[PDB]
């Protein structure tokens, strides 16, 4: 690797300069340099690993949306496999970077995490990549790229119910993004109306325990849970 | 579009 | 050159894409190998060519003038030399697009370029990538890299007052740039303000002359001179 | 800060 040479601290200080300056390819290419270190992750080094790949594969999913849309016109004048070929181009990129960060949950940061919020983390992230996987995926492996993303959501899932509090952040945002799952990647609209609804209801039940702070924290995801509801309903 | 975590 | 085996139009036609798909670095390795093709260059495909380079380098002058700061506060707690580092490591990205499209400008668009659209266009878009090179200079070659933006930045002014009309949307753009060149990087805001009034004036008095279109496209970037001197006055 | 041409 690249960043072989490079100490775990020096990479984890040019990550957050890197987010500074939105360079979110610099500040992936840092955070899988922290990973390969081979130590665990503390929480905050969590976060900025997660937010390095989601604003890359971010914009690949943007910018492929884009090119599938004018290419499913095209096939409504011939203007030759261009389009094709640039969609092609796009989704083998973003397929790469969805594989790297799978590999880095599977080798070795999954394995080794043992406290539920670093678990359901990575298990979260896991469903997060497959289904990024998904919305891209064709008949074939599609059926067992879904069920991946399905079964890492799912363990994350009774992870949290036991050992997280119904307002815990990354327990709430895991059932934004499996409701998310069914909805758009599962054909099970009626499924995400039903997670998303009562891992709001719960959450507002869970409230009263919270300090400001906290309460801040959950109600913003919260309020993500409701604006898919009234979308969805 | 759904919202996922941002 | 990777583009060396995809025909010219399909090049061209991927360019398009990518703008639309807001990859300016694809964009631009696409016009890269479509002028390294040897033909000359039409007024849309040159202007795909600037686009496609003007957002990638803009996006680096934008990190790295967020580097930079933090560097400047750094040296007003020793953090190390991972700011510096980064900093240069981003400096150096920038300085090889520079090279890479005056490069292109040198090998061979400028000499072939005879007409003033043309040949106004590629010297304007030298002094700029010279004015970007200068931006992070510091000292030794700092002067010389002023005179070669200064240099191309004059014959383009000579070839469009010659040449164009003073509304023409070229001319203007290459004026309002140049000023910008002297208040920023030639330490000269006087002749800064004084182009940018002559140029708004003389494309005053030419309106006249215009289709409501071509009023339109002028008049887009006389704002953008009044909108300079109003910053400087 | 000044303009350029966008
Ligand atoms: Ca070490
Ligand atoms: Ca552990
Ligand atoms: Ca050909
Ligand atoms: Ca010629
Ligand atoms: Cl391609
Ligand atoms: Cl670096
Ligand atoms: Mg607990
Ligand atoms: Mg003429
Ligand atoms: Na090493
Ligand atoms: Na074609
Ligand atoms: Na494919
Ligand atoms: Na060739
Ligand atoms: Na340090
Ligand atoms: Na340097």
């Amino acid at each position: 690797g690249a960043m072989g040479s490079m100490e775990r601290a020096s990479l984890i200080q040019k990550a957050k300069l890197a987010e500074q300056a939105e360079r979110y390819e610099d500040m992936a290419a840092f955070m899988k340099g922290a990973v390969e270190k081979g130590e665990e992750l503390s929480c905050e080094e969590r976060n900025l690993l997660s937010v390095a790949y989601k604003n890359v594969v971010g914009g690949q999913r943007a910018a492929w949306r884009v090119l599938s849309s004018i290419e499913q016109k095209s096939n409504e004048e011939e203007k030759g496999p261009e389009v094709r070929e640039y969609r092609e181009k796009v989704e083998t990129e973003l397929q790469g970077v969805c594989d790297t960060v799978l590999g880095l949950l599977d080798s070795h940061l999954i394995k080794e995490a043992g406290d539920a919020e670093s678990r359901v983390f990575y298990l979260k992230m896991k469903g997060d990549y497959y289904r990024y996987l998904a919305e891209v995926a064709t008949g074939d492996d599609k059926k067992r790229i879904i069920d991946s993303a399905r079964s890492a959501y799912q363990e994350a899932m009774d992870i949290s119910k036991k050992e997280m509090p119904p307002t815990n952040p990354i327990r709430l945002g895991l059932a934004l993004n499996f409701s998310v799952f069914h909805y758009e990647i599962a054909n099970s609209p009626e499924e995400a109306i039903s997670l998303a609804k009562t891992t709001f209801d719960e959450a507002m039940a869970d409230l009263h325990t919270l300090s400001e702070d906290s309460y801040k924290d959950s109600t913003l995801i919260m309020q993500l849970l409701r604006d898919n509801l009234t979308l969805w309903t | 579009s759904s919202n996922t975590l941002r």
